[PDB]
């Protein structure tokens, strides 16, 4: 399969494709059909069906993005005419939400974590052969258990290599920060196989979703998420992870991007003082963004003063940024319309191109 | 004319023996018993960098601001202060034991009365509440609501459940029965991880961290409808930086047009309530000292209302209490910053 | 004559639709909105064996009791049982959002009156109670105090926290001015980590280890002082074992020796305490029910007061509701365990 | 050289606590973790600088009567040869060194820090091994590793596991994740390579609370609790499969109690008669592990009302798989000439003060 290319179209780094009702069984041992017919998936919650936070207004999806069965995102055609075609996307890279039907939790969040791995490498065959395979303009990141590290480097070693695969998937909420040891033998794995890493927006992970109580309405629900990757980044920089994978390269998925300059501004600010606390860190903890941090646009940050938005994402690093739909949620993102009007063009072309083409590997 | 007040200094325990004149029978005896623990915190560990300042007044033992002779030797030695804010951080929030968490939180306050507050009239402080169990939190407040030395109540960044839930709706009906503002400081009770995806193993990375609680706190505030409830509410973020709202605010803002009928109580935009009834201190400035960053951060709030003076004694931070003045070319702005915003939380004068 | 009284049987919500018509139009419309995510609990997985022996009656989706009819034919075919105390473990208790979660829960009591206790006058039932807002689960327990045919306060065996603390203390004194006793049951809020060393990998050692739950509980109700402050108060213990107790009634006993002045509330022993106060459902049995077993852990309690007949209906467990009879010689004993330990909680004669 | 451990008059004591004196371990700590405690103390999951959570009430739960002159009480090498050794004739009592200072529980292993909690840890074992056991081979260590960084603790237990000073490696009874999963078995795996069984002591911290419902209030509370956590690491060290993985690995659980197992076997039997089918590659029935690899010490012993019900309860757990612990120096601490009740079998309690011990230990 051809490497990836991009020319006059873009990079959309955030597509949320769905199986079909029974589409990931060919690729299923048989213990785990039986399994989930009888206990579905559980995972960090006590709800048999639904996430803690259930989807508020017609599952989150855009009214336009029904296909004729089934779930938005699980037709084939509908997501090349109306998403890859209507906005000529060069590289869309697949993030692989739910298994569809039982849960729409990840895979890869499965308590039981043999099931957990079975259903991302399901996810991982599938979406090979159903969509990337097809149509590869379309490329995955493939989801993996971070929490079973043994696991999660088996299938980076078993897929990793393939060229219609783009980069691994993990959450952006996890039973200990990012930059903890635990994760390091699936950053080097990602390393060995060439493979940059893209945490996406989730639920779970074993602990509240804020540092302080679990949330109650849907403002501190969404809003909320932000932190789980303000959190995560600082532990991704402070643990020296980029220190001893200097060619590492993260992307935060939906977790929006203008906050992350105040907070590395802050983390610099407070390193000054306190970093005899860790000798062993190699650089001032801005200068690991550049190289190592990269985020996706969608939800656009929507300042009151339009020109606040270059500004600060030039401030977290403006080669960093990369454009993403996230077709077809609803608060969808279209590479037309997302930017203000007076938003450099230089910025957004690279936001648009050369941006993802870096990040992921496109020369 | 309103008062340069420097609006979050500290006040540190010597020992948990300093306790036992303001303790009763019982529990004097049995923190005697107990081989006396002290519930010092790890928010500002002793001996880092950021605890006090190499030329800081110290006793006997080297630490910074453990009476008010020393703190007040340094907080006024140039003049230009006329009130400090006194926050004893001592950890009485992570005493599990509730009955002795109401015990010693009520005998801090009374050493910060006897011993700070009794020392120097430029002196006032916030009240040291016992929130694990907000009712008593609320009689705590309640108990020193007539001592108007006490000009607002202690609460930490990180709590059991966010402040907005029901369960904690006595802390602010008594904050507003008393006219206190509340604020929030850094710290925490470490009842969970202190954050969302699991236990910070650095202070450094704890303590920078620590903003995103805040956002967690103001939407819980907000939404729940606190300041519909008690709309005359003040909330001071004490020593949690604040470049970090705008960001937030914004996003806060664009759900919230989403999710308007999930809480419809709430007819102002987050980004206006924020703006009116949140305020900032400046110690740390993050980075907002920086030339022209200051005018910056006060465009990306939408107002100039919000931040109020600190130096964070006895704190050494990277940039010093007054370096926010090469932030700005506005005097104006400055003279918000030194005294006028502060006048809304305080009503202080010269 | 005191009844038979089978004291937890369970129905079962078919979907979220079925709460519609005891909901106003704003959570009525609300519900359809978010497509009705069902808040099905996963204390008993539908597809599992515990979800329901083999011979009881199941709807169009195999799914048993679901309908009152189907309940009440299976629980009274053979005419031992008088009264059934019906339990809904539907997840209201789930809900994060505190306004639904009121919402819903009265929703779903109104459901049990109109569905369930209206069609059969052998049913009875526990009050659902918002339990993330401890005066709103007060205020519950009120509204439905009126209706005699509910006759105990659900909460979970898992909650936010311990229901000692004083944030719960509305709900035991709800139930107590309703002569209501509360049952905790297996299940849970699941805010943290369902045991203190994290998250059970699967069902199976989640279900065996909540037992480790109710320890704290009781622990936590008995220590904090609810027995003292609302002295009229009764726990039933559902669907949790009992084999535990008694090693746990021993360390507890021993250690208030050891503590006395932490607690001087609490001058009875725990082991009274707990013999005069909880109850426990027979079903699951845990092994009791083999020969001498029964006689055995009633000898270990120390009291032949505690246990009360259950069937745990629909559920399947290792032995049936009625297999307790082969751990005992003692007809005395069963007569106990059948109807007079049982009026203590509900005062059911036949 | 030392010699084998050997038990013949004497009786094993399963649970000794030392701690160093002040500064005993500097000789032992890299100058780097010297300055680093100085000024940041060792952090670990409390947001205080020197105390855990629950600090111990009356006396600092001390024994009133083992205080030597300036020092803790376990600090003293001499009172603990006459007071402990001697007065109780114990031929094999193992070291559990909770604490680097003078305190009751402030486990090295539980620092966030992990590099400088194996440094703690390498710190306690050259000391105890060098202070203790070699002048006195009546004792031996168990020897603290770091069970939430398994590349330290393995390392560490080929470092000196082998030594003839170690009897055992030393864990606590709360962690992040339930002891049988996946992130443990790289330290199972070298324990065993080690020929080294497994003490898992009470403990405070690990990442949760210390119930699975909420932070206890009262002293009753937080010390009945601790139970629980031992009964949260059975289900999880049996369920899992671990022993299926490791057929020779044995685990004691030290001072949670031994009779409330019984019944929470029982339990788990009963339960899982249902639903084993959830556990399909479990090997034995979960009560038939405990014989092989669940041991547990005595202290502090349980006391029925009717005290016929101890040994019925020790019996129906397995009678071969308790052992003897006084718990020098602590408040609770068991006299072996008093702690068991009047009718006890003499059959038992010999076993417990010698031969299941001396199982367990290979001795
Ligand atoms: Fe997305
Ligand atoms: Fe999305
Ligand atoms: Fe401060
Ligand atoms: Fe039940
Ligand atoms: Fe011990
Ligand atoms: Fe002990
Ligand atoms: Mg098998």
């Amino acid at each position: 399969l051809p490497a990836p290319s991009v020319t006059t179209g873009i990079v959309d780094a955030d597509i949320h494709p769905v199986p079909q009702d029974g589409a990931l069984e060919p690729y299923l041992d048989d213990r785990w059909k039986k399994h989930i017919r009888e206990y579905g998936v559980r995972t960090t919650t006590g709800l048999q069906f639904i996430s803690e936070y259930p989807q508020m207004y017609g599952g989150a999806m855009r009214a336009d993005a029904w296909p004729e069965s089934g779930y938005p995102g699980s037709d084939r055609e509908l997501l090349r005419t109306q998403l890859l075609d209507k906005h000529n996307i060069q590289l869309g890279v697949l993030q692989c939400l739910a298994p569809g039907g039982q849960t729409l939790n990840p895979a890869g969040q499965a308590l039981n974590q043999e099931l957990a791995a079975a259903l991302c490498r399901a996810t991982n065959d599938w979406q090979l052969e159903h969509l990337v395979y097809p149509d590869p303009r379309m490329r995955a990141a493939i989801p993996v258990t971070f929490e079973t590290p043994d696991y999660a480097v088996a299938e980076i070693e078993r897929v990793g290599a393939d060229p219609g695969v783009v980069a691994v998937l993990g959450t952006s909420k996890t039973l200990e920060p990012l930059g903890s040891r635990k994760y390091w033998p699936i950053y080097e794995a990602s390393v060995a196989q060439n493979l940059p890493i893209q945490f996406h927006l989730s639920q779970g992970g074993g602990h509240a979703n804020t540092g302080t109580g679990w949330t109650s309405y849907h403002t501190e629900y969404h809003t909320g998420h932000v932190q789980s990757f303000q959190s995560q980044l600082l532990s991704l920089v402070l643990s020296g992870t980029f220190d001893r994978f200097p060619t590492l390269k993260v992307m935060f998925v939906e977790g929006n991007v203008a906050h992350f300059a105040p907070l590395i501004q802050r983390m610099d600010y407070t390193w000054e003082t306190l970093r005899g606390e860790l000798p062993d860190l190699q650089r001032k903890p801005s200068e690991y963004i550049r190289d190592h941090i990269w985020a996706s646009t969608q939800p656009i940050d929507e300042p009151e003063k339009p020109e606040h938005l270059a500004e600060l994402l030039e401030e977290f690093c403006g080669d960093n940024v990369v454009f993403a739909t996230d077709y077809p949620h609803f608060d969808f993102d279209d590479p037309e319309t997302a930017f203000p009007r007076s938003f450099p063009v230089d910025l957004r072309d690279k936001i648009l191109r050369g941006n993802g083409m870096r990040f992921f590997g496109v020369t | 004319v309103p008062a340069v007040v420097d609006c979050d200094v500290h006040a540190v325990l010597p020992s948990p023996h300093s306790l036992i004149p303001y303790l009763d029978e019982y529990w004097a005896d049995q923190l005697v018993a107990q081989l006396a623990p002290t519930y010092e915190p790890n928010y500002h560990p002793r001996g880092s960098a950021i605890a006090q300042h190499s030329d800081a007044s110290v006793d006997e033992n080297g630490r910074a601001a453990t009476t008010a002779e020393n703190l007040v030797k340094d907080v006024f030695a140039d003049g230009f202060t006329d009130f400090a804010v006194v926050n004893c951080l001592y950890g009485v929030q992570q005493i599990h034991q509730p009955r002795r968490e109401m015990a010693h939180a009520r005998a801090l306050n009374h050493w910060i009365a006897n011993e700070w507050l009794d020392k120097d009239d430029r002196l006032r402080a916030s009240i040291v509440v016992p929130q694990g169990s907000p009712r008593a939190a609320a009689e705590e407040i309640d108990f020193w609501s007539g001592d108007k030395r006490f000009v607002q109540v202690l609460l930490l960044g990180q709590s059991e459940l966010l402040y907005g839930r029901e369960i904690n709706w006595p802390i602010w009906e008594a904050a507003e029965a008393a006219g206190l503002p509340v604020t929030l400081h850094i710290g925490g009770v470490f009842r969970q991880a202190p954050t969302s995806v699991g236990w910070p193993a650095s202070h450094l990375e704890w303590y920078v961290g620590q903003q995103s609680n805040i956002e967690a706190q103001l939407n819980s505030i907000i939404s729940e409808g606190i300041l519909q409830k008690f709309p005359k509410t003040k909330i001071l973020l004490s020593e949690l930086g604040f470049n970090w709202l705008p960001p937030f605010m914004w996003k806060f803002d664009k759900l919230w047009k989403s999710y308007r009928p999930d809480i419809p109580w709430v007819q102002e935009s987050p980004l206006e309530l924020i703006r009116e009834h949140v305020r900032v201190t400046t110690s740390p400035s993050d980075g907002a000292e920086e030339a022209g960053r200051l005018d910056s951060i006060v465009d990306r709030l939408g107002s100039d209302r919000m931040l109020v003076y600190s130096s964070d004694y006895p704190h050494k931070h990277h940039s010093g209490p007054r370096d926010i003045e090469n932030g700005t070319h506005s005097p104006e702005l400055l003279d918000r910053i030194y005294r006028r915003n502060a006048f809304d939380l305080y009503n202080l004068v010269v």
